[PDB]
């Protein structure tokens, strides 16, 4: 019942890897483990009493293609994908939050080992001192509450990430909570054409690229905003009547979009 | 529900001869209003998809103009286009149906264009417009119908921040259509010469130039009103000394006080 | 349905467009906008026009003396629709459109007829319900799916009651003013009244038309009637005198009660 | 604060000793804007006032709200606060929360010793709050006679339009006062001023006691 | 004051603690006593002042205490009541708010008030036949007069039509005598300015005020409650 | 009333927890800015009987209406004044421990006046002799120094591992089902471990284990343990801000 909150976000697996980026994996393969390890080698838990924690926090700056990454992990997860937005637990009626969080944890709970990644949760996660994000205190302290006194939740994971540090609420400290806590900062100019090049990997690029022009333009930007320009530059490419890419579409794009 | 039969659209209209004076943003639309149905080999093998679309918002002036002008330019069959004002009415929950059926009614008819007028009548409590909203770009974002055929959205005001943010995954090409310039009121003249009889004696340039800001749905109204008082002067054929005082009346009486 | 009887009158009035006066202008606007139509047509298919939707009018007098003075034009050979009053709608619950489905089809079987929309105070007097119910009876006012059909001519009482919204889809011929009836009007009002019937030679017209104050139409041939028969009471047609003033002073009671 | 048991139980030795220890614990106060003086005026010990205003405490430190202390020693009923605060050269007029006076107060107690040190001081008799009421207003819808005739032995005014412009003797009437209106009459109250409402004082005394009064009026 | 407490004391309790004197002390039904006055609280005062000036029965119904779906239990809920009365001992009925079911009304669209106003009509009679030897007070109290039936209205049956004043002096200083009795006192404490205050911006349950301007005065750090929270309770509530 | 449900059905189970707090031997104050765990204690008694299960979780004062809390401080303190056993746990207090220094709004001003009810619960005119409340806590800097008088928090428990032997075996207690080599020496990690969290110093074992897992070895050797305890620990320490 009630399938605008149990049909949130109905995904079984996504199309992109852990292989569309480049220059992470001191970072990402901390991840990567955190993911595969628990589960395929379940037995070696049993041997070494290890349980792997349940709240991990992908923070940093906004832009970044947290999502599209933590989503490009959860193919390799290979278990069920299950979008939610931050915004989505703020409703008219009261009590709501309860139906969504103990029907996140009624989905992962009673159904089958599946993945849940949650974004914008800054957004959200404000510690006020009427008030609507004290109502945020109710529903979130409950979600807490939910993993803190339940010994059971050694089942799915709850992934979070927050697009800002700013509000940093002092009770996410914890095993089962928000205790993975992974800086990611803003990618430079030779990760951001790793990024754009396995990304951009696709398109009929020039073989006459030194990066030194893109990489000079390319000034505190993030992941996303180089994603757009490549997917600017596949979108005027076209019409430029040249099939193969131009050097002069990265400024271009960078120019048009910004 | 009676109201999606309802809203089934076939009827000639305005044609491509009514372009506002926009000399680029013709050729920006028209190159994807036009192009990518006339060659679809040429954007698939030249890149790697055809472009998305425009976006015209801002000012309404003389709006709904190019839309008629994109429902008559299609060589083969017009198509369909959907306004936003019919969402709003009691027992809410038509939206999600009405969306599916017709995007399964896109399906059946063979990649068929879609368009989605007045979108500030259902973005910007709420929560039960915030299903079919959301719901609705879950179904312009999800490509299970669609994701190449055309994205288009009409508003007043940018007061809606939610379809403003989710507009950059699939949605592009932010576009202005303002007011048309001096030779192109002797265009929209032009499609008016099959309007009431007009005599050869009156020149579409003396009277598109003797009056400023007279943009194609003001001077559609100039028809209108001097259409009634050419009828009511009991006149064979109609003469611009016979109804300039309903133009320069009906534009500077109404031109005082707005 | 009883309450369908009532929306329509199926007979033809003699009252043409030739027995008023003073606004030979404003009743050949209307007569000039919704008689071109189905009636005298070279000037209206051959331009290529067809704006099927008519003007609308409001009348400050109202209470059906004007807005049927002014409509009463059309019905001289034609068919004629009325809808008279929002209370059809009020004094149900809210079944919805359906009965403007039943007008429309009854429109659509009666093709050449006019449709007159009068006392329009739906906003004006659930209340959720009536917003919604109006904004679709503009929905299918405008004629979306439908070709030219029927002129929609509506009449309302004071023009502030109407949302600005109302204005744009459903007036888009042409609309006009109607001057205030304060000496000269109620003139000719008197006139047209007091034309069949006899009156005598010292009824003077200056205490008539000066004791009124914004009265309208239905009032004054309330006390023609009712002086008629208070005359008539002796077998006679002739009105004197001092019987109108004593009919007048229901005039003068009416509406200072 | 501590300061706040110390001064309101009356601690003798515990405060002169916590005082002479800690010289900042006078200055101090708690959450309310209360220093150790309003606590001991308003619980009326005369040793502890004595020391602190010894010491040289400000006289004129007022609440958040504007309270001064001679407020509390004149509603205090106190003789030898009010000689203390007024030694110490407290404003007579000092203005509180809702604009009054300490001569309402020191009239609300019914002290006549409070009220000729006060009004001797140069006190306002005449001193009108926010809703332009005096003390006599106040005094009389109570039913203090000796207040009232000790606030004309200043050559008080007997005729303060109310904020809905009552005169004292419209209270006088309304209290059911027999000689206090006969007695603000006699000394030169004003019959004719009428009030928002547009009654006269005829009008609201009931049983007919208009009559004798505008019979005194003309007697 | 004195005039109510007069009035009910020698029309109500005088004649209550006396058995069949009704016929020998000038015989009249001056049984109904009826008070009026939306501004002034009443109604809980006077009603405990009852109940410990006497020790008896005593039925508090509030005028909405009949207002159910099932339309029949009225006449034996007051029918019970009525013979309880009767025989177990003199008690008083308090009928509150006559206004909500005393209003005249000629459609069926609410024939639940017309039913029970004709139940109503049903133990105006019965009254009537109770006239003699009837084991029970009937108090009533009422904060509207200008839609209330005539029937009641009429002599012999509200022969006690009491007022309330918009100045309840003497009821603010005993209701802040009979507060602060028990309260700490303050002599800083000043009921001048709240006694002619409460004149300009009248208002009922003032101990409810003093009240919570005592749980404004918990603070701990304020030991005896003053003008703060006086105030403060006022602009409050 | 629906929160008597959750605070009378759910019963964790464990009577080891009671033994496995490591070397520890009206109101109880437990700030642990050095340390974690509280939840691990009040549990552990808790999860061992504690009589029943009523848990008072902070977010349950929200009062989104009118500021009536009252009825809920004297609904559920009247049921513990009824029932004659009760436990009160107060876990996360400092969201609603402001210290109301500036001009609080009405949404501090409400929470504000419930501890003028816990003032005039605790320290007026209702004694407390037979019920118990834990306050726990993170930080000792907004814990209300109004309610920080002596005669509620009698003493301070801090959870912390100052004594060698309470680092030794909450580290014994926790390398419980860990594998190791036969070269075992647990004075590097307890002695270079100062003033850390306990159940995160169990996510940093853990999280050597799963760092010795990489190379995919049975054995795990406490080189791993020493320079991925220190790093990491280095790493906890400046993420302890």
């Amino acid at each position: 019942y009630d399938s605008r909150v149990k049909a949130m976000e109905v995904d079984e697996r996504p199309t992109e890897q852990y292989s569309d980026i480049g220059g992470l994996d001191k970072q990402i393969q901390e991840l990567v483990e955190a993911i595969v390890l628990p589960m395929n080698h379940k037995e070696k838990f049993e041997n070494l009493g290890i349980q792997p924690p349940k709240g991990v926090l992908m923070y940093g700056p906004p832009g970044t293609g947290k999502t599209l990454l933590a989503r490009a992990c959860a193919a390799q997860t290979k278990a069920t994908f299950l979008k939610l937005a931050g915004p989505q637990l703020v409703q008219m009626f009261i009590g709501d939050g309860a139906k969504l969080v103990r029907d996140a944890f009624a989905l992962a709970k009673e159904k089958a080992p599946s993945i849940i990644f949650i974004d914008e949760l800054d957004a959200i996660g404000t510690k006020r001192f009427k008030a609507g994000d004290r109502e945020v205190q109710r529903t979130m302290l409950e979600l807490l509450n939910q993993l803190d006194g339940f010994q059971p939740n050694t089942q799915v994971k709850v992934i979070a990430a927050t697009n800002r540090v700013d509000i940093l609420d002092p009770a996410l400290l914890r095993s089962g909570r928000l205790d993975r806590k992974i800086e990611f900062p803003m990618p430079n100019e030779e990760a951001r054409a790793r990024i754009m090049q396995i990304h951009s990997r696709k398109m009929n690029v020039s073989p006459d690229v030194n990066y030194e022009e893109l990489a000079r333009c390319t000034d505190d930007f993030n992941g996303a905003q180089c994603k757009a320009v490549c997917v600017e530059a596949g979108m005027i490419a076209l019409r430029r009547g040249a099939t193969e890419l131009t050097h002069e579409d990265y400024m271009e794009g960078i120019l048009e979009v910004q | 529900p009676t109201v999606t039969m309802m809203q089934v659209e076939e009827k000639p209209d305005v044609t491509y001869s009514d372009v506002g004076g926009c000399k680029e943003q013709i050729e920006k639309l028209r190159e994807v209003v036009e192009t990518p149905l006339l060659h679809p080999e040429r954007f698939v093998n030249l890149g790697i998809e055809p472009p998305k679309g425009v976006l015209l918002f801002g000012p309404p002036g003389t709006g709904k103009t190019l839309c008629a002008r994109a429902v008559a330019n299609r060589t083969d069959a017009c198509f369909i286009r959907v306004i936003g004002s019919e969402l709003v009415q009691k027992y809410v929950g038509e939206g999600a149906r009405m969306v599916r059926e017709l995007f399964e009614m896109a399906r059946t008819k063979k990649a068929c264009l879609i368009f989605f007028d007045e979108i500030d009548a259902i973005g910007g409590g709420d929560n039960e417009v915030q299903r079919t909203m959301l719901e609705l770009i879950n179904q312009l974002d999800g490509f299970d119908p669609r994701g190449n055929i055309k994205v288009l959205m009409a508003t007043n005001r940018p007061d809606t921040l939610d379809p403003a943010l989710m507009r950059p995954g699939r949605l592009d090409r932010k576009i202005e259509f303002s007011l048309p310039d001096l030779e192109g009121r002797t265009h929209i003249f032009k499609i008016h010469a099959r309007s009431m009889s007009v005599e050869r004696d009156i020149r579409f340039e003396l009277l598109a130039r003797l009056c400023p800001n007279s943009t194609g749905a003001e001077i559609r109204s100039v028809c209108t009103e001097a259409g009634m008082f050419a009828i009511r002067a009991r006149r064979k054929i109609a003469t611009e000394k016979d109804f300039l005082e309903a133009v320069n009346k009906v534009i500077k009486s109404y031109a005082k006080f707005s | 349905d009883p309450l369908v009887t009532v929306m329509k009158v199926e007979k033809a009035p003699q009252e043409t467009y030739a027995d008023i006066g003073g606004l030979d202008n404003q009743i050949q606007e209307i007569k000039e906008s919704v008689e071109l139509p189905l009636t005298h047509p070279e000037y209206y298919e051959e331009m290529g026009i067809k704006p099927p939707k008519g003007v609308i009018l409001y009348g400050p007098p109202g209470t059906g003396k004007t807005l049927l003075a002014k409509a009463v034009a059309n019905q001289t050979s034609a068919t004629f629709l009325r809808v008279v009053g929002s209370e059809l709608i009020q004094k149900y619950l809210g079944d919805g459109p359906k009965l403007v489905r039943e007008l429309f089809r009854v429109a659509e079987e009666h093709a050449p007829s006019i449709v007159f929309i009068d006392e329009i105070d739906a906003i004006g007097t659930g209340e959720r319900e009536i917003q919604r119910t109006m904004l679709e009876l503009l929905n299918q006012l405008d004629g979306f799916d439908s070709r030219g059909d029927v002129k929609v001519i509506m009449a309302t009482n004071r023009i502030e009651t109407l949302d600005p919204a109302l204005i744009r889809p459903g007036r888009i011929d042409r609309k006009i003013e109607f001057p205030l009836p304060d000496e000269k009007t109620k003139k000719r009002i008197f006139q047209i009244h007091t034309s069949r019937m006899t009156l005598a030679d010292d009824v003077t017209l200056d205490d008539l038309i000066m004791a009124k104050d914004d009265l309208s139409g239905a009032d004054i041939k309330a006390i023609c009637t009712e002086a008629g028969l208070m005359a008539l009471r002796e077998r006679r047609m002739k009105v004197t005198n001092e019987d109108f003033k004593k009919s007048k002073e229901n005039v003068l009671y009416k509406k200072q009660e | 604060l501590m300061v706040c048991n110390l001064a309101y139980s009356g601690k003798l030795e515990e405060l002169k000793e916590s005082i002479l220890a800690d010289k900042s614990l006078a200055t101090r106060t708690d959450q309310d804007s209360r220093t150790a003086l309003h606590w001991a005026c308003s619980a009326g010990h005369t040793e502890i006032v004595e020391f602190l205003l010894q010491l040289g405490v400000p006289v004129n430190d007022k609440d958040d709200a504007g309270w001064s202390p001679l407020h509390i020693a004149a509603s205090a009923g106190r003789d030898e606060i009010v000689k203390a605060l007024l030694g110490k050269g407290a404003q007579v007029n000092a203005v509180n929360q809702n604009g009054c006076t300490p001569l309402h107060y020191a009239a609300s107690k019914n002290r006549h010793e409070i009220a000729v040190m006060l009004l001797e001081g140069g006190a306002n008799p005449d001193a009108k709050d926010h809703y332009e009421a005096t003390a006599m207003h106040r005094a009389a819808a109570k039913g203090n006679l000796k207040m009232i005739h000790i606030l004309l032995y200043y050559k008080a005014s007997t005729n303060i339009q109310d904020t809905e412009g009552n005169t004292p003797l419209h209270l006088a009437c309304d209290e059911e006062r027999v000689e206090e209106a006969k007695l603000l009459v006699s000394q030169g109250a004003s019959i004719y001023i009428e009030n928002k409402e547009e009654k006269t004082p005829l009008q609201v005394a009931k049983g007919g006691l208009g009559l004798i009064l505008k019979r005194m009026v003309e007697g | 004051m004195d005039i109510q407490k007069q009035e009910v004391r020698e029309a109500v309790e005088l004649p209550l603690t006396h058995f069949e004197l009704y016929k020998q002390i000038g015989i009249d039904p001056p049984r109904g006593v009826l008070m009026y006055g939306p501004p002034g609280c009443g109604k809980t005062m006077l009603a405990k002042a009852v109940a410990h000036h006497t020790t008896a029965a005593f039925i508090r119904v509030v005028g909405s205490e009949f207002v159910q779906k099932y339309l029949g239990e009225g006449p034996r809920m007051v029918r019970d009541v009525f013979r309880l009365a009767k025989e177990n001992a003199p008690a008083i009925i308090f009928i509150d708010e006559i206004d909500a079911i005393a209003t005249k009304r000629f459609d069926a669209q609410t024939g639940a008030d017309r039913e029970v106003q004709r139940i109503l009509l049903e133990l105006l009679n019965q009254m009537d036949g109770f006239d003699q030897n009837v084991n029970v007070k009937v108090i009533m109290a009422t904060n509207r007069a200008d839609t209330l039936d005539p029937a009641l209205l009429r002599p012999g049956r509200l022969d006690r039509k009491i007022e309330f004043p918009l100045p309840d002096r003497r009821q603010k200083r005993l209701i802040f005598s009979t507060i602060t009795s028990k309260m700490n006192l303050s002599e800083e404490v000043d009921l001048e300015d709240y006694v002619a205050r409460p004149d300009k911006i009248s208002g009922a349950d003032i101990n409810s005020i003093c009240q919570e301007s005592g749980m404004l005065a918990v603070r701990e750090n304020r030991y005896i409650v003053l003008a703060k929270d006086f105030e403060k309770a006022y602009k409050t509530v | 009333v629906d929160p008597l449900v959750y605070n009378m059905s759910h019963e964790d189970p464990g009577n080891v927890s009671y033994s496995e707090i490591g070397g520890l031997s009206k109101g109880c104050l437990l700030y642990g800015p050095p340390g974690t765990g509280k939840t691990l204690l009040a549990r552990a008694v808790a999860s061992q009987l504690d009589c029943n299960f009523l848990k008072v979780v902070s977010s349950s004062i929200v009062d989104k209406y009118i500021g009536e809390s009252a009825r809920l401080i004297r609904e559920m303190f009247n049921y513990a004044r009824d029932h004659q056993p009760c436990i009160i746990f107060m876990d996360e207090i400092d969201a609603i421990g402001g210290r109301r220094f500036s001009e609080g709004t009405s949404a501090d001003r409400e929470i504000q006046r419930t501890l003028m009810e816990l003032l005039n619960q605790m320290d007026g005119f209702d004694t407390l002799h037979r019920v118990k409340m834990i306050m726990a806590t993170n930080r000792p800097d907004t814990l209300d120094p109004a309610l920080l008088r002596p005669g509620r928090l009698d003493r301070k428990i801090h959870i912390d591992l100052p004594n060698e032997q309470a680092r030794l075996d909450i580290l014994k207690i926790h390398a419980g089902p860990i594998t190791k080599h036969g070269e075992i020496d647990y004075e590097a990690i307890v002695k270079l471990s100062d003033g850390f969290n306990g159940a995160d110093l169990r996510n940093v074992c853990t999280e050597a284990g799963m760092f010795a897992i990489r190379a995919d070895h049975d054995f795990v050797v406490q080189e791993d343990f020493m320079k991925a305890v220190r790093k990491v620990a280095d790493s906890k320490k400046l993420e302890s801000k």
